[PDB]
Order: C-alpha cells, then sequence, then structure tokens
RNA sequence: GUACCCCGGGAGGGGAGUGAAAGAGUUCCUGAAACCGGUCGCAUGCAAGCCGUCAGAGCCUGUGUGGUGAUGGCGUGCCUUUUGAAGAAUGAGCCUGCGAGUUAGUGAUGCGUGGCGAGGUUAACCCGUGGUGGGGGAGUCGUAGCGAAAGCGAGUCCGAUA
RNA sequence: GGGCUUAAGUUAUCCGCCGAAGCUGUGGCAACCUGUGUGGUUGGGUAGGGGAGCGUCGUGUCAGUGGUGAAGCUGCCGGGUGACUGUGUGGUGGAGUUGAUGCGAGUGAGAAUGCAGGCAUGAGUAGCGUGUGACGGGUGGGAAUCCCGUCCGCCGAUUAUC
C-alpha cells in the first residue's frame, strides 16, 4: 500500500509528538565522599562504589 | 535604514537581562534527534542539565550537553555568574546544511538518502529570572 | 445594531409540566419551543436563552389511533444485525425518560446547542420530581386564538 | 538582436526517453522550449527598423518644425564663427552672446568648413549639421538654430520654390 | 529586451495570501490553494451579504412573534393589525422595542388588537 | 581573512580586535517563498468539519484597532474535457525560477490615422564616410470598359449594322 | 425527520402571514437612445466579436531625484469600479532611479504525467546485503565495532597459496 494523500500538518504533528525520551532520573550517591548522581540500582561512575553509607562495596575500579 | 542598535543574538534572546548562550552550528546529527533531547532539557538547571545528560542514552545528549556547559563558562566569564545558579531560560534546534547521498536499491534504481545537520542554541539565565 | 444576547444576560427559568393525558406531539413541541427559548423576545439561536423543564408524569401520555403498539422505535448498535425495535407503548410504561428525550430531540434542531439544550429536560415517568429546590413553576400547554 | 531556437541550440538530438512505460511527461529533445537551457519560442532576431516614409510627408514635417520656432523667433544667423584659426572659448561666447545653451548649428560647408565645425564640436549642448542633413529629430530637439550665412543660403538653394 | 517577471508576479501573491490570512493548513500558506479559497470566499460573501436580510428579517420576525404571543396576538394579527391601523415601523425597529422598551411594545400591541377587523 | 583570552578533542560558539558596516567572517553583496523551529496571545479533549462565509458571546489587547473564536445559519475543491463532473473521469506533492500567437515580405485583403491628390509612389543604385538627409519615376497602382480574340469603345459582347 | 387522527390527513370556503438576487424604497456605478432643461431603456453569461485600461522591462525628450540612502525585500496605516496602488510611515539594504509624454517588447503563469533547483509527505517508518563470538588488558576527549593477549567457533579441492 502506498499513502494516498499528503498527511495534513495537524495529524502528522499528532504523530510525531509522540516520539519523544523520558528524562534519566538519577540517584544522589550514598557515599559522603562522593556525593554525585548515578542510576539507582546501578554502581556510581565517580567513585565506584554500591551499598548503602554503611555497606560500600567496591564494583567498579574507576 | 541600516544604522545603530544592529541586530545581535545576544539582543534577541536575553535583551539587556544577564545571563548568556551558546550556539553549536552545523551539528552533523538530525534536527529532529536532537529536539528529542532538547525538549527534555529545557527549563532545567543547568547542573541538573549537564549532569543527566552525562546519563541520557541518546547520542544528541553529547552535542547539548558542550553546548550547555561552554554557555556555563559564558555567563561565568562575561557576567560573574556561578554555574550552580543558572538555569536553561531556552533551548532550541535549527536545522543546517543537508548533503545529499545515493544508496543503490534494486533494478539498478538509486534511492536518496538525506545526511541532515543542526544548529543548537542554549540561553541561560540566574535561576532569579525565572519568575520574573 | 440588532440587539444581541451576552452569555449568562438572559436568565433561565424552571417549568414543569404535568404530562398527564397529553398528547406526546403537543407535550414534544411545547418542550422544545422552552429549551430554546422561542417564547423570549430575547431569543437567538446562537446563544442559549432556553428554560429548564421538568416533564413529571411521561407514564401517563396519551397516544392516539393504535399508536400505543403501532409506531415503532428503532435503535441499532451499528453491527450486522444490531436493531432493537420496541413500540412506544412499551418504552413509555418502562422507560419514558427515554421516549420523551427523542421525541423532543427529533423535534429540535441537530446542534451542538441543541446537544447541550437537551440537558435541560428532566423528565420523570412518576407525579413526583426530585428539583424542589429548583422551584419549577407550573406550565399550561394552551393555544392563541386566531 | 538575436536568440537560438530549438534548432539552433547545441545538442537535443535524440529523444529523451521512451515514449511509453517511463512513467514521465512525453518529451521529444532536452532542448526544447519548456526545458531549462532549451530554445526559444518568439525571441527577437536581427531585423531593421526603418520606416519608408514618403519624401513630401518628411521635408514637409520639416518645414513645420523649422516653421515653429521661425515664428517663436528662434533662428539667428551668423557670418561666421571664429576668425583666422580656431578655439571653442571663441564660438562658446558667440552662441552664448546669441541666447542660451541648447543649441544647433548650421555651417553646411561639407568639406572645408573646420574652422566652424571643429570650434563648435564640443560643446556637448551644440548640436552641429550640415544644411543638407537638416532633419525633422534634430530640429525639434534643438531649442534655437543659428545658421551660417553660407548655410542658410546653400539650405535655402538646396530647397526653394 | 528580457523581461523578468518575478516583481511584477509577486504582487497579486501578495494579495492573495493576506487576503487569506486566518485559513487553516495550506490554504494560509500556498498561493495557489489560498487563491482557490478566495474564490469559494467571495462567493460565499457575495452570497451572505444578500441572505443577510433575510437572515435578520427572521431574527426580527421571530423576536416580534415571541413578544406579541407575550401578549396573546399572533405575529400574523399582530402585523395586519398594525397594517389596518397605517403605523408603517418596520421589522427591526419593532424587534429592537421588543427587545428593549416592552411598554411601548405592548402598546402597539393594544393599538393593533384595537385596529383587528374583529371578524 | 579575526592577534590574544575562555568553554570544547575538535567543530562551533563567547569576549576582544580590524572595518563605515562582521547579522559583510570566506557556505562571506542583497537574502524572497516553500520548509523547520523557540517564545507570547486566544481557541481546542461530547466532537461528523471542500475547512470557508454571514451572524456572534467570551478572552487578550487597546499600539482604543487589532488578534483569537465558543456557538448559530448557509455551503460538495481547481483545471481540463463534457449532454452532464464535488465527482469514484484527466492533471497538479510544495514553493521559487523558467515555459506558448512571434518575425520577415516596396505578399494578399480590411480598418484607423497621416501625407499628397487626378494623381500617388519609388526599387536597385548614386551622394552624404556626416545619420535618420538628398537624388533616382526604371517600374507600379489610379486614369474605360466590353470581348476568346482581331477589335470596338461609353459602350461592348451574343445577334441579322436586329 | 420528529411526530400527527384531540390532524399537524383529504376536501370546499373565508381571514391573515411567511417567503427570491422578482417588484418597490433609498444611495453609488455604467452602456445606449433622445429632443439635448428632462427623461427613457438597459447592464447573468461559456465559445466568440467589439471597446477601454493596469503592471513589468528597455528607450527619445523634458523635469528631475539619490550615501541627509536608489533598487530589491519586508511591516504598518491608507486609496481606487478592476488589473492594482500612496507624493503615508517604519525596518532591512547599499547604487541607482521617479513623474510627464511618446517609442519598442524575450510584457504578466496554477495546471502541459511541462523543465531546473530547493523542500515537505510517507517517517524517525522499511532496510543496514548468508554467519559466532566471549573476555582480560591497552590506547583515547570518546571503544560492542581499533590494537594486544587468552579462550571459543568457522573455512580447508578452499574463507589457503601463486
Ligand atoms: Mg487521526
Ligand atoms: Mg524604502
Ligand atoms: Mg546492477
Ligand atoms: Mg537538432
Ligand atoms: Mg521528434
Ligand atoms: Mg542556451
Ligand atoms: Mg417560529
Ligand atoms: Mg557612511
Ligand atoms: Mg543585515
Ligand atoms: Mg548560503
Ligand atoms: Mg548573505
Ligand atoms: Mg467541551
Ligand atoms: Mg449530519
Ligand atoms: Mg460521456
Ligand atoms: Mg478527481
Ligand atoms: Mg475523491
Ligand atoms: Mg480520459
Ligand atoms: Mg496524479
Ligand atoms: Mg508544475
Ligand atoms: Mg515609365
Ligand atoms: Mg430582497
Ligand atoms: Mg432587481
Ligand atoms: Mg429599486
Ligand atoms: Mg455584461
Ligand atoms: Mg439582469
Ligand atoms: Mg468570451
Ligand atoms: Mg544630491
Ligand atoms: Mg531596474
Ligand atoms: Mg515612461
Ligand atoms: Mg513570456
Ligand atoms: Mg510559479
Ligand atoms: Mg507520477
Ligand atoms: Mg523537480
Ligand atoms: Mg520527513
Ligand atoms: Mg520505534
Ligand atoms: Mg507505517
Ligand atoms: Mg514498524
Ligand atoms: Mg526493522
Ligand atoms: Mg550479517
Ligand atoms: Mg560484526
Ligand atoms: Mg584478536
Ligand atoms: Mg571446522
Ligand atoms: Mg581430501
Ligand atoms: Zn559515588
Amino acid at each position: 500500500a502506498v499513502p494516498k494523500r499528503k498527511m495534513s500538518r495537524s495529524n502528522t504533528r499528532h504523530r510525531r509528538s509522540q516520539w519523544k525520551t523520558v528524562a534519566t532520573k538519577l540517584v544522589t550517591c550514598a557515599n559522603p565522599a562522593c556525593g554525585e548522581k548515578h542510576l539507582p540500582h546501578t554502581a556510581c561512575p565517580s567513585c565506584g562504589g554500591y551499598g548503602p553509607r554503611g555497606d560500600r562495596r567496591q564494583v567498579v575500579e574507576a | 535604514m541600516s544604522k545603530t542598535e544592529r541586530p545581535s543574538r545576544r539582543a534577541a534572546l536575553l535583551g539587556d537581562r544577564p545571563g548568556s548562550y551558546a550556539i553549536a552550528r552545523h551539528v552533523r546529527m538530525s534536527a529532529s534527534k536532537c529536539r528529542r533531547v532538547i525538549n527534555l532539557v529545557r527549563g532545567m538547571d543547568a547542573v541538573d542539565a549537564v549532569t543527566m545528560l552525562k546519563f541520557q542514552p541518546q547520542a544528541a545528549a553529547e552535542p547539548i550537553r558542550k553546548v550547555i556547559a561552554s554557555a556555563m563558562a559564558n555567563a561565568e566569564q562575561t557576567e560573574g555568574l556561578r554555574a550552580d545558579d543558572l538555569y536553561i531560560s531556552q533551548a532550541f534546534v535549527d536545522e543546517g546544511i543537508t548533503m545529499r547521498r545515493i544508496r543503490p536499491r534494486a533494478k539498478g534504481s538509486a534511492s536518496r538518502i538525506l545526511k541532515r545537520s543542526a544548529h543548537i542554541t542554549v540561553v541561560v539565565e540566574p535561576k532569579e529570572a525565572r519568575q520574573a | 445594531t440588532t440587539y444581541s444576547p451576552k452569555a449568562g444576560e438572559v436568565q433561565r427559568k424552571w417549568y414543569v409540566i404535568d404530562a398527564e393525558d397529553i398528547v406526546l406531539g403537543r407535550l414534544a413541541t411545547t418542550a422544545a419551543n422552552l429549551l430554546r427559548g422561542k417564547h423570549k423576545p430575547q431569543y437567538a439561536p446562537h446563544i442559549d436563552t432556553g428554560d429548564f423543564v421538568v416533564v413529571v408524569n411521561a407514564s401517563k401520555i396519551a397516544l392516539t389511533g393504535k399508536k400505543a403498539t403501532d409506531s415503532l422505535r428503532y435503535d441499532h448498535s451499528g453491527r450486522p444485525g444490531g436493531l432493537r425495535v420496541t413500540s412506544i407503548g412499551e418504552m413509555l410504561a418502562k422507560n419514558p425518560r427515554r421516549a420523551v428525550e427523542r421525541a423532543v430531540w427529533g423535534m429540535m434542531p441537530k446542534n451542538k446547542l441543541s446537544r447541550q439544550q437537551l440537558k435541560k429536560l428532566k423528565v420523570y415517568g412518576g407525579p413526583e420530581h426530585p428539583h424542589a429546590a429548583q422551584n419549577p413553576q407550573p406550565y399550561e400547554i394552551t393555544q392563541i386564538a386566531q | 538582436h538575436a536568440t537560438k531556437t530549438r534548432g539552433q541550440v547545441s545538442g537535443g538530438g535524440k529523444k529523451p526517453w521512451r515514449q511509453k512505460g517511463t512513467g514521465r511527461a512525453r518529451q521529444g529533445s532536452t532542448r526544447a522550449p519548456q526545458w531549462v537551457g532549451g530554445g526559444t519560442v518568439h525571441g527577437p532576431q536581427p531585423r531593421s527598423y526603418a520606416q519608408r516614409t514618403p519624401k513630401k510627408m518628411v521635408g514637409a514635417a520639416l518645414r513645420g518644425a523649422l516653421s515653429d520656432m521661425a515664428r517663436d523667433n528662434r533662428i539667428f544667423v551668423v557670418t561666421s564663427l571664429v576668425d583666422g584659426d580656431k578655439p571653442s572659448t571663441k564660438q562658446a561666447k558667440a552662441v552664448l552672446s546669441g541666447l542660451a545653451e541648447l543649441r544647433k548649428v548650421l555651417v553646411v560647408l561639407d568639406r572645408s568648413d573646420e574652422i566652424d565645425w571643429l570650434s563648435v564640436r564640443n560643446l556637448s549642448e551644440v548640436h552641429v549639421l550640415a544644411a543638407d542633413q537638416l532633419n525633422t529629430y534634430d530640429v525639434v530637439n534643438a531649442r534655437t538654430i543659428v545658421f551660417s550665412q553660407a548655410g542658410l543660403d546653400a539650405f535655402v538653394g538646396a530647397r526653394s520654390a | 529586451a528580457r523581461v523578468k517577471r518575478s516583481v511584477n508576479a509577486k504582487k497579486k501573491r501578495r494579495e492573495v495570501l493576506d487576503q487569506a490570512s486566518g485559513y487553516r493548513g495550506q490554504r494560509s500558506r500556498l498561493y495557489r490553494k489560498a487563491k482557490e479559497q478566495t474564490l469559494h470566499s467571495a462567493t460565499y460573501s457575495f452570497r451572505d451579504r444578500r441572505a443577510k436580510k433575510g437572515d435578520f428579517r427572521s431574527l426580527w420576525i421571530q423576536r416580534i412573534n415571541a413578544a406579541s404571543r407575550a401578549q396573546g396576538m399572533t405575529y400574523n394579527r399582530f402585523i395586519n393589525g398594525l397594517k389596518n391601523a397605517g403605523v408603517e415601523v418596520d421589522r427591526k425597529m419593532l424587534a429592537e422595542l421588543a427587545v428593549s422598551d416592552i411598554n411601548a411594545f405592548n402598546s402597539l400591541v393594544e393599538v393593533a388588537k384595537a385596529s383587528q377587523p374583529q371578524n
């Protein structure tokens, strides 16, 4: 099949506006010495650590 | 008739208000794909925006992040503002030069390919201007 | 320049009609006229200037001839074999409000404003209505000589 | 002035593509007039614009043009301009003494009236003519005519009843 | 003397695009599409400037009918009564009286009632 | 042909300089339309819309006119081709540019207009190296028609000087 | 269509009204006729005939005008019966050009499955051309897709060599 007619501006924009992305949320690193933003349930790219203020196990050597 | 108060980007975007801006011209990516991230980053605090764009999965995040950082530096240098009290007042993506290329297809046909490009503009002002 | 009403300029009132032994056609024409406000010198087609109509005793609406069992009302769900039909007598017995609303809507223009105005018609099959707070005034269907 | 027609534009000999099957419009040559770079349909071609006006008409017109400012007193006659050797300063004076500066001079003497001719040649508000070339255009354009004595005599001798 | 068309051509295009400066979609952006709607717009405006007489007369007649029926008199009898009484106040002034000066309209209704043939 | 400084790996931009002008920065004069966006005003999630038009509230603005437009009426595109097309007949995705009644003949035939007028007019060519002016009447049309023609002539031809 | 016999049905008859761009009233425009103080008649229109014009470009002449800002482009405020326009007022722009009156046209575009360029629509959609890669380390602004290594897999009358 082929598009019979050129789609109107209103309809094209109605469909196109739904092509979007949500913002990444980010969470503050539990390490007091780092305090950076990292993905939830993900090792902090700055400190390379994971876990609550206590645990704090190293995950990434960075 | 040409004369004084000649138009300028600063005059058009800020108009005697404090703040600065930055333009990335001829970004070798599509304007729509840049807008997909511009819409998210518009209106945010500048530091929050750049930290988020370090994690945004789209490829448009990197050029937009660099533009925001450049605008932040321009503001810090030319108006004494601090990076932590700036917010992205404006942000938009216009279309730049497009290159026509050829992709060969079946039965000897050639299909047009458009390599698009974008201009990214970000305007940062002190957060006190948000309620003004 | 001819006068034109301004939104809430015309004050809308509440009438109540006892459909006791009143022909469905006369009741529907009177209701449509009242709902659209055609009896007011301030009438305007584009601004709702009509009044609210509360119809009581809709289950005792009079029908002439053999209408009560031969005058049919049809609905279609939009799918094959989706027709239902019921006689106006059965509809007055079961859901008199639907019958009166169908008659009045048929007699009223086919408009978005007419759809809005049809909501002002409150039809009850019994002799009692719950709109005592709105204080409806009795309305008598009459004719003007010559 | 000239333009190239579709037959004179270079190339365009063959049919650009098949008549049918391509989905394109039927074309016969790439130099067809509706094509960019194609021939011009009805563009200019070299020609002459000369009109064969009757002798009586041309002469009479000349007579009327001369007569209008004869009645308006715009014809002066001088024995000559300049003496001995020839300057432009001298005649500029002779004519300014005559009147104004939108001038016609007649000196007729087609072979050796170099003194007057070369004197008045460079004024740029003087038009110099031989009496046998008065012509209506120049007479009408002139605000005054000054004849040399010989110029007027030769014009009258060339045409008189 | 080759002549370039653009300077003369753009004038009608600017005129039409200005005339079509509230239209939806291509009808306000594209000259050819705006031109088609301006033909329809002109036809509709000419037709409606003549239908406006009837529309406003109908509105006046409806308002007069309502106001006179409030006095127990139909519009036809009211107009016949005014015609017989010889009062040539027209549908327009009568409607304005009905909306604004209801007492004067009611006095006219009484005049029409008295001037009725009563037959 | 943008020293130097700042963000940037760069690209690019921000300051600053050059210049009358840099939103003339080399993709460089002017910089239109389609097309793509940011911002602001109004409308819009009970509605059936050839998209307009007439009536018309509200809001915004008042740069006191403009923007928007709830709601009511009326209302089936453009072109081509057709007895007849909104047509489910043809062509057109869109804008910008381009794209079709021209020119040549001392052609044919009208008309308008100008000149001359029982006359009108030159062609080639010659002179004017100074042109658009002058010459050139060879020709050509008008000046008598009728007849196949000899011929005759306000007549002629058919005919018998009918 | 709603609904209508309690006619809002049929029929005879009477009294009113509604109803068109028809008629009349009022204001403006135009063609023609007529004696020329009046007035009369007329003005839907395809093919098509006649008449009168607008705008663009070039150009003779006269009057000019232009860095105290031409052309072009683009707002606003106006004007004409139309094509159109202002000797109104800004913005952009940077070198030409206006009025009168003639003269000459490559003189007007929405259509030709027209030509050239630019750009939308479909759409962030289909596809990304047979397949097996994994990991450690390195380089780097940036690494699944580069380098090194180790495992693993593939070809082997060929995925080798000439
Ligand atoms: Mg949809
Ligand atoms: Mg200007
Ligand atoms: Mg091949
Ligand atoms: Mg050829
Ligand atoms: Mg051929
Ligand atoms: Mg060529
Ligand atoms: Mg009515
Ligand atoms: Mg200067
Ligand atoms: Mg500029
Ligand atoms: Mg460019
Ligand atoms: Mg430029
Ligand atoms: Mg709603
Ligand atoms: Mg419908
Ligand atoms: Mg047929
Ligand atoms: Mg079609
Ligand atoms: Mg269709
Ligand atoms: Mg066909
Ligand atoms: Mg097609
Ligand atoms: Mg085309
Ligand atoms: Mg001879
Ligand atoms: Mg009428
Ligand atoms: Mg009429
Ligand atoms: Mg009249
Ligand atoms: Mg006519
Ligand atoms: Mg008529
Ligand atoms: Mg015609
Ligand atoms: Mg000057
Ligand atoms: Mg010019
Ligand atoms: Mg002129
Ligand atoms: Mg042309
Ligand atoms: Mg075009
Ligand atoms: Mg095609
Ligand atoms: Mg093309
Ligand atoms: Mg697209
Ligand atoms: Mg997807
Ligand atoms: Mg799809
Ligand atoms: Mg898919
Ligand atoms: Mg896929
Ligand atoms: Mg593969
Ligand atoms: Mg691979
Ligand atoms: Mg390896
Ligand atoms: Mg193997
Ligand atoms: Mg083997
Ligand atoms: Zn951390």
